Formats: C-alpha cells, sequence, structure tokens
C-alpha cells in the first residue's frame, strides 16, 4: 500500500466533503459552506469565459475545473506539519503537465 | 521506484475526478443558478 | 350605423396579453411549494448525519469542523510517526 | 523537532480564529442577506403583480 | 386570482424551500439545466445584474 496512494483518497474525501455534507438538503438559499464553492465556480467561470472567448467556450470549462481542484486540495492537504510531500513528486506533476 | 505507483493511482483519480465533476458537482450548482432566476424572472 | 361591441370580447383575449403569462405561471408555481417549512424532516441519523446536523446546517456554519478535520491529519500522521520514525 | 511547526500552525489558527473567521462571517451573511432579499422581494412584486 | 392569492399568503416557505421541490413543480427545471450542460453553455444569462458574480476577481 502506499501513503501517496492514500493521500488521494483523502483528496476524494475532502471532496465528497466539500458539496455533499456541505449542502443542507438541497435548498435555494446557498449557505455558508456552499458560498465557497459557489465563489469557486464563478472565479473560475469568469476567468475562462473572457480566456478563451469561444463561442463554445463551456465545453473546457469542467476540465480547467478539475485541473485547479486537485492542485488547489493537494496544496491544502500537506500544510499540515505532520505529513508527506504531495504535490513534491516532479514526476507525477511533470507527468501530468506532459499529459496536458 | 514507485513512479508506477504514483502514476497509476493519480491517472485514475484524475479520470474519476473529471466523470464525478461533471456529472456531479458542477451542475448540481448550476441548477442552484438556473432556480433561483426562474424564481427571480417568474 | 349599427351596435359595435367590445365590451364582452375578453373570451379569446385573455390569451394573448402579457401579463396571462405570468399569471399562468404562478399559478403553477404556487400549488405544491409546502407551506411553512413543513415536512422537514430535521432530525435524521445516519450515524454520521447529526454530525452534519450540529456542524454543517445553515445555522452553526462555523469553521470548527475543518479544526477536527485538521487534528483529524494531526491524529493520522504523528500514529504513522509511531509506525515509521 | 516537527512541533515547533505544529506551534507555528496553532499560533497561526489562532490568529485565523482571532481574524478571519468573523470576516468571513460577515461576506457570508451579507451575501446571505443579499440573496434572501432579492429572492423575496421578487416574490412579493410578482404577488402585487397578481393584485394588479 | 382570489384562491391563487390565499394560496399565495400560506405557501411562501421562501428561505427553506428545497430545489428538488422546484424540479417536482417544474420538469422545465431539468430540461433546461440538462440541454444547458448538453450545450455547454455554462454561462447563466441574465444573472449577474440582480445576483452578483460574488467573485474575488
Amino acid at each position: 500500500l502506499t501513503t501517496f496512494s492514500l493521500y488521494t483518497i483523502i483528496v476524494l474525501l475532502v471532496i465528497t466533503s466539500l458539496y455533499t455534507l456541505t449542502n443542507n438538503n438541497n435548498k435555494i438559499i446557498g449557505s455558508r459552506w456552499l458560498i465557497s464553492q459557489e465563489a469557486i465556480y464563478d472565479t473560475i467561470m469568469n476567468m475562462t469565459k473572457g480566456q478563451i472567448g469561444g463561442k463554445n467556450w463551456g465545453l473546457y470549462f469542467p476540465m480547467i475545473f478539475t485541473l485547479f481542484m486537485f492542485i488547489f486540495i493537494a496544496n491544502l492537504i500537506s500544510m499540515i506539519p505532520y505529513s508527506f510531500a504531495l504535490s513534491a513528486h516532479l514526476v507525477f506533476i511533470i507527468s501530468l503537465s506532459i499529459v496536458i | 521506484f514507485y513512479f508506477m505507483n504514483q502514476l497509476t493511482y493519480g491517472f485514475l483519480l484524475m479520470i474519476t475526478l473529471l466523470i464525478l465533476f461533471s456529472q456531479f458537482f458542477l451542475p448540481m450548482i448550476l441548477r442552484l443558478y438556473v432556480s433561483r432566476l426562474f424564481i427571480s424572472k417568474l | 350605423v349599427s351596435t359595435l361591441i367590445p365590451p364582452k370580447v375578453v373570451s379569446s383575449k385573455n390569451i394573448g396579453s402579457a401579463p396571462n403569462a405570468k399569471r399562468i405561471a404562478n399559478v403553477v408555481h404556487f400549488y405544491k411549494s409546502l407551506p411553512q417549512g413543513p415536512a422537514p424532516a430535521i432530525k435524521a441519523n445516519t450515524r454520521l448525519a447529526r454530525y452534519k446536523a450540529k456542524y454543517f446546517d445553515g445555522d452553526n456554519a462555523s469553521g470548527k469542523p475543518l479544526w477536527h478535520f485538521a487534528l483529524g491529519i494531526i491524529a493520522f500522521g504523528y500514529s504513522m510517526e509511531y509506525y515509521f520514525h | 523537532d516537527e512541533s515547533i511547526l505544529l506551534l507555528t500552525f496553532l499560533g497561526f489558527t489562532g490568529l485565523v480564529a482571532k481574524y478571519l473567521a468573523p470576516a468571513y462571517k460577515d461576506f457570508a451573511d451579507a451575501r446571505m442577506k443579499k440573496v434572501s432579499d432579492v429572492l423575496n422581494a421578487s416574490r412579493n412584486k410578482h404577488v402585487e403583480a397578481v393584485k394588479d | 386570482l382570489q384562491s391563487t392569492l390565499d394560496n399565495i399568503q400560506s405557501a411562501r416557505p421562501f428561505d427553506e424551500l428545497t430545489v428538488d421541490d422546484l424540479t417536482k413543480i417544474k420538469p422545465e427545471i431539468d430540461a433546461k439545466v440538462e440541454e444547458m450542460v448538453k450545450k455547454g453553455k455554462w454561462d447563466v444569462p441574465g444573472y449577474k445584474d440582480r445576483f452578483g458574480n460574488l467573485n474575488v476577481m
């Protein structure tokens, strides 16, 4: 087993812990834990609308979200002292960049 | 040593997060947008 | 030369005017809405729904579970310290 | 050694609970009250549009 | 319309309504949302004016 694969499990568990337990029973009013992902959605939306400017611009709006959030979450986990390096494996991250 | 380990489990989580966020977590908020605008416009 | 008749031509009028759309919209909007926060089901228990009810509703909404989750990582790797170093 | 870094983190989280969380409280409260205000006002407005 | 006014007075749970009830009262909701994802117009037009963008930038 790998502690880095366990870190990926922690990533997916926090990602579940950003929307699901966040949503107080599918309310219109958009509670305080939901305002976080609301603002993140809008600051990526207003970013990549004016960035690529396509007539069909939102089609790549999903991937730019999921390429953001992985890097946004994996650099909020090792911030805790007693951890191991998540994003500091240059092999994995540069491999991701080569894929992109 | 463990380039295969980190790379393979990372790619599996990449495919998971792409299909996951796309099918669930973005349009669950887009429904909130469309619902608020459909109440406000009536 | 004869009696003209526009007092009673509201029969096929009441589709064409513009607030008819808003009227038929919100007579549909108002019937199935629950009255006063009814059917709320304010308590549910699935061994962790109490955690959401105490922490993750609109009322409490304070960052403390993050704090708890912060301590969770403080709980996690340090024990792995005792497994490794 | 590494307990010094967690001690800095405890001081930082003390500063966060002192400083940031009431500001984000005010921010979320302002956005919440604004959304609830506009959402209730549109409903009352088309109530009066029915009354017209 | 008097019945609609009476229904309007007692049935406004305006800070606690579930969007699932809005999907249940309007399949137009899910129809427009699904067509919006299928075309990909993630921009919601007519939204920024009365509801703020609220982001950092």
